[PDB]
């Protein structure tokens, strides 16, 4: 008997091909994603940066009044 | 099996990096000139220009 060694009955298929999963996001909107947290960041840093002066207001009256 | 998964991985990383295009676009031109008279073999005289394989 023989007892090389030969393909068992043909093998199976064997990938080659490229693949890249071109993800994406269609970057214009990624640009409107950008630029909404931009403007969300400078919304909420307007409105606490006018608390602020406020409150730093209140702390030029407290010296002004204690000055005497 | 395995590899061809690895080496496609392998382009997912290298190829389409920015930096790395940049570090080898502009140089090493080869004329078809100099490719065959320069004596050059193989892998530049496929990167370059001619037809050509054993």
């Amino acid at each position: 008997v023989k007892q090389d060694m030969p393909p068992v009955g043909g093998y199976g298929p064997i990938d080659y091909k490229r693949n890249l999963p071109r993800r994406g996001l269609s970057g214009y909107s990624m640009f409107a994603v950008g630029i909404g947290a931009l403007l969300f960041g400078y919304w909420s840093m307007m409105r606490w940066n006018r608390e602020r002066r406020r409150l730093q207001i209140e702390d030029f009256e407290a010296r002004i009044a204690l000055m005497p | 099996k395995n590899f061809s998964l690895r080496i496609d991985e392998l382009e997912e990383m290298l190829t389409n990096n920015r930096i790395w295009r940049n570090r080898t676009v502009d140089i090493g031109v080869v004329t078809a000139e100099d490719a065959l008279n320069y004596g050059f073999s193989g892998v530049m005289l496929r990167g370059s220009g001619i037809q050509w394989d054993l």
